RNA sequence: AGCCCUAGCACAGGUGCUGCAUGGCCGUCGUCAGCUCGUGCCGUGAGGUGUUGGGUUAAGUCCCGCAACGAGCGCAACCCCCGCCGUUAGUUGCCAGCGGUUCGGCCGGGCACUCUAACGGGACUGCCCGCGAAAGCGGGAGGAAGGAGGGGACGACGUCUGGUCAGCAUGGCCCUUACGGCCUGGGCGACACACGUGCUACAAUGCCCACUACAAAGCGAUGCCACCCGGCAACGGGGAGCUAAUCGCAAAAAGGUGGGCCCAGUUCGGAUUGGGGUCUGCAACCCGACCCCAUGAAGCCGGAAUCGCUAGUAAUCGCGGAUCAGCCAUGCCGCGG
């Protein structure tokens, strides 16, 4: 990206909830270009959200995310001395990239042996707010602040 | 690993067979390591070429199945 | 998978046929 | 170490094959070998004529062999004499009775293989390389060409270090496909090692 | 009585014949959901109808060859649009915003020599 | 109904010299099952550009055998007029079949 | 030993198998296409001259 | 006479050395936006100007300026492949439209559609708004395609005294009862070690079995092998078809549906080894691949380092070909999901 500012690739909306955000999440789950099994897991997880809580799987998922989006993070920057971690505010595109990313990663660490379960519980756990997905989120907010001394660089 | 014949050099047996009608020879020497050993053609001592020289190998029963080059190795320091 | 000759996928990959992958 | 054959590049436009015979997948191999041994024979024992191209067509024992030259008379003699021997000399080993057309070239200073060939000849005659190049281009530029270029390889003037002396005028756009660029390549078996002569002559478009 | 369009996508081609009535859709001597059975994105193929409210007030006999299932799905999707605007040419200036009328040029790009796989380049080592 | 096939490396002088079998069996003849093109059979040749080690950098050659098909439904000798000997191929091959 | 070898590449050999191909104009053992009897080298050579009929510069 | 055999003579032969004597061809910076010439102008002169500058471009691409005005080798374009549309053509393709169907496009019937393959049309910054002196940049419609629509072929002056005398060509030098030649064996396949490139994995988004037209390039009449029978299978009998849009290699695999395994060095992984076989071939010990039984290793995602890739790309799954009796192919060149 030396030349342009890269047009954010626009996503084909969901075949169910008609939501672009959903699909995005489904992709992050996908492995070797197996979108089918990917979407099976996410949907067959939405099923687990019902059998356990009253709420619509979407509004679970949706608000589960917003709890995993970080507001600040640290990006390195050296000088004529050493490398320092300036805490930086985090732009809306990156927030989504990171939450969704983190969600799945966090999920596949869980114990239950079946993809659909893990996605579900983690989503559920992160809607409540007790997820290990949300740990990787509080940890960065905390890893800023700790470097609050350096937020006078910012570039 | 074959099953119609045993593919042993014919010029070998002629020596062996016609050495097997009262024949006691030990100076028997060959380059036919490609040739299968054959039933109870024992007792004899075939020197086999390893690529550099001939090897005085005495033939027993038990080794009847194997080929002749399995006893004249072609290298050094194993 | 692709290196166990006695699996169907080991045969497919090896490109051969037999007990564990017969041709119809 | 770059730069394609400007001819090989053009086949399908601008330049057409010197062998227009369809064959099949176990005969092609042979109608190839013959086809070639033909030109190995012509080119040896017909050099003096000055042969540019050697078209060849086939169709089950009729073979076109249209020999293009600047001085046809040396394939002939006065009446028949020689060409009579050669339509024989062809069919001599080629177990087929051959045809044998003959063509002239309205200008041998537009025949790249000749322009290159002449330049070579000068070089075994211990000539002034720099001039030969500059002459050759000048001749060809005056036979009405739109642009033209000549290269020699190295050991120029019997020297110890291999060089590469070159020259050109007008357009010689090797990157245009609609270019029509005769290319020709001569040797030069000198007393101290080989030289190498590329020749380029560009004509036109649409 | 009948309307038609040609759908294609990634070496996959769809003869698409439309009729009014009922709601059934034939594909290669099979029902839709037996051919695209348990393949989540199939229903996409009929979002043309769902746009113009043609919904299932149409029947469609569709043969299709070339590709693999999910290419065909987008191919059919193109036939459905290229057919129903050939029924009502006023059914165009509403399928523009969704763009259901574009071949989608994306196909397997060529494997190049000296790579591995088109763009995938073989592995460096330096020392 | 008469069957002739026409192969060729050259794509231009086939459709040309087999629209010659169109016309010379149209003028002197009658109804035609036109020139239909069988698919082509491409023999690829891939070769490394260099005399010595240069395993990348290669060149690409093909030998495309175009195939064209032509049949006509009046087996008369008032057609084999030109189709006797009236020839402008060069390196086309012919397969007159029954 | 390339010569005694090119005039043995032609001899009908004791045992069928020992038969091998060869550049017709190279005398070259390796990479000899069956369709031409030519080394990959002497082949790129002719194809460029034009002396190889219908052989085109492949592009796609 | 030709031609062959023995003793002689010129000569053959050499993958013997020299890529620092060379041709040719390749690699490389680098598909980088450059490298130059003619005439004029400036400078005693080497040289400079042009080609510097501002705007713009993927680009020395254009624009505007200017002692320069133009031009060549470059860039771009003319070529090929892929996208949409149109003619021409009907032993591949169908009720789309009707009658028989032993319900298989199989028989008339038909080329509309899909396709096969030749030639054309099409996109150009043309049109509307916006900024600009211009070229052009931001948009917007129309359109299959919008600003280089995507992918190729194409590699400037030249650099690395780059590579290659072992493809071939060639100056020189060197052996010429042997540095030439023929054979039979052996070796290039060695193994305390070390790196490169890969392959198969360490499993549950997974492995196993069963059943199920998704079909998009290529090859085959001393061959591809349908279909039979024997065989757990490799393969062997037998035999149909096609010089092949017609017959065969053909099963595509990932996938969908069903069942099974339940976290374990395991129904993960298939190394090693024992044995019994098949095939090609004169011949598989050194040194072949394939089948079957038994054996089942290290491996629980990898230190410091470090590689590829910006879209049908990476990732993943099969498919074919070239060489080739066979095969040590997990390599290479391609193809599609």
């Amino acid at each position: 990206a030396r030349r342009r500012r890269a047009e954010v690739r626009q996503l084909q909306p969901d075949l169910v909830y008609g939501d672009v955000l959903v699909t995005a999440f489904i992709n992050k789950i996908m492995r070797d270009g197996k979108k089918n099994l990917a979407a099976r897991i996410f949907y067959d997880a939405c099923k687990i959200i019902q059998e356990k809580t009253g709420q619509e799987p979407l509004k679970v998922f949706k608000q589960a995310v917003e709890n995993v989006k970080p507001r600040m993070e640290v990006r390195s920057r050296r000088v004529g001395g050493a490398n320092y971690q300036v805490p930086m505010e985090v732009s809306p595109r990156r927030q989504q990239s990171l939450a969704l990313r983190w969600l799945v990663q966090a999920a596949n660490q869980r114990p239950e042996r079946r993809a659909a379960v893990r996605i579900a519980h983690e989503l559920m756990d992160a809607a409540e707010g007790k997820g290990g997905a949300v740990k990787k989120k509080e940890d960065v907010e905390r890893m800023a602040e700790a470097n609050r001394a350096y937020a006078h660089y910012r570039w | 690993s074959l099953k119609k014949g045993v593919f042993v050099d014919d010029h070998l047996l002629e020596k062996v067979l016609e050495l097997n009608a009262k024949g006691e020879k030990r100076l028997i020497k060959t380059w036919s390591r490609r040739s299968t050993i054959v039933p109870e053609m024992v007792g004899h001592t075939i020197a086999v070429y390893n690529g550099k020289q001939h090897v005085p190998v005495y033939i027993t029963e038990n080794m009847v199945g194997h080929k002749l080059g399995e006893f004249a190795p072609t290298r050094t320091y194993r | 998978g692709k290196g166990d000759r006695r699996t169907r996928r080991g045969k497919i990959w090896r490109g051969t046929y037999g007990k564990y992958r017969p041709r119809k | 170490g770059n730069k394609i054959h400007p001819i090989g590049f053009r086949l399908g436009i601008t330049r057409d094959w010197e062998s227009r015979w369809y064959a099949g997948k176990k005969q092609y191999r042979h109608l190839l070998l013959e086809d070639q041994r033909i030109r190995g024979l012509l080119e040896k024992e017909l050099y003096s004529a000055g042969l540019a191209r050697v078209d060849i067509e086939r169709a089950a024992d009729n073979v076109a062999v249209t020999v293009h030259v600047a001085k046809p008379g040396v394939v002939i003699g006065r009446g028949g004499e020689r060409i009579r021997v050669l339509r024989e000399e062809l069919a001599k080993l080629t177990g087929k009775n051959v045809a044998l057309n003959v063509q002239e070239v309205q200008n041998p200073n537009l025949s790249a293989p000749l322009v290159a060939q002449r330049v070579a000849e000068q070089i075994e005659r211990r000539f002034a390389v720099r001039r030969a190049i500059k002459q050759a281009v000048q001749r060809v530029m005056e036979s009405g060409a739109k642009g033209a270029k000549v290269i020699v390889s190295g050991r120029i003037g019997g020297a110890e270090q291999a060089r590469t002396e070159w020259a050109a005028q007008g357009r010689v756009p090797l990157h245009t496909l609609r270019a029509n660029i005769d290319y020709g390549f001569a040797l030069a078996r000198t007393t101290y090692g080989v030289l190498g002569v590329k020749a380029y002559i560009f004509l036109g478009e649409v | 009585e009948q309307y038609y369009g040609t759908g294609r996508r990634k070496e996959a081609v769809a003869r698409v014949f439309l009729r009014p009535g009922n709601g059934k859709v034939t594909v290669n001597g099979q029902d839709f959901n037996e051919y695209f059975q348990g393949l989540v994105r199939a229903v996409a193929a009929l979002e043309p109808l769902r746009a113009v409210d043609a919904l299932g007030r149409f029947d469609a006999y569709i043969t299709v060859r070339g590709g693999g299932k999910s290419g065909q799905i987008d191919a059919i999707k193109l036939g459905i649009a290229r057919a129903l605007v050939q029924y009502n040419p006023d059914y165009r200036a509403k399928l523009k915003p969704l763009g259901f009328l574009t071949r989608d040029a994306r196909v397997v790009e060529r494997k190049k020599y000296g790579k591995h796989k088109a763009r995938r380049a073989p592995q460096y080592s330096k020392r | 109904k008469i069957r002739i096939k026409l192969r060729g490396f050259d794509h231009k002088t086939l459709d040309a010299s087999a629209q010659k079998i169109v016309e010379a069996a149209r003028r002197s003849g009658a109804q035609v099952s036109g020139p239909i093109p069988l698919p082509t059979r491409v023999r690829r040749f891939t070769v490394i550009r260099g005399p010595f080690k240069h395993k990348d950098s290669r060149e690409h050659f093909e030998l495309r055998t175009h195939n064209r098909l032509v049949d006509i439904i009046n087996p008369n000798r008032k057609t084999i007029e030109q189709l006797m000997t009236l020839d402008l191929p060069t390196g086309v091959e012919i397969e007159i079949k029954t | 030993a390339r010569k005694a070898l090119i005039e043995k590449a032609k001899r009908t050999p004791k045992f069928k198998v020992r038969a091998y191909t060869r550049c017709v104009r190279c005398g070259r053992a390796r990479s000899v296409y069956r369709f031409f009897g030519l080394c990959r080298i002497c082949l790129r050579e002719l194809a460029h001259k034009g002396q190889l009929p219908g052989v085109r510069k492949a592009s796609w």
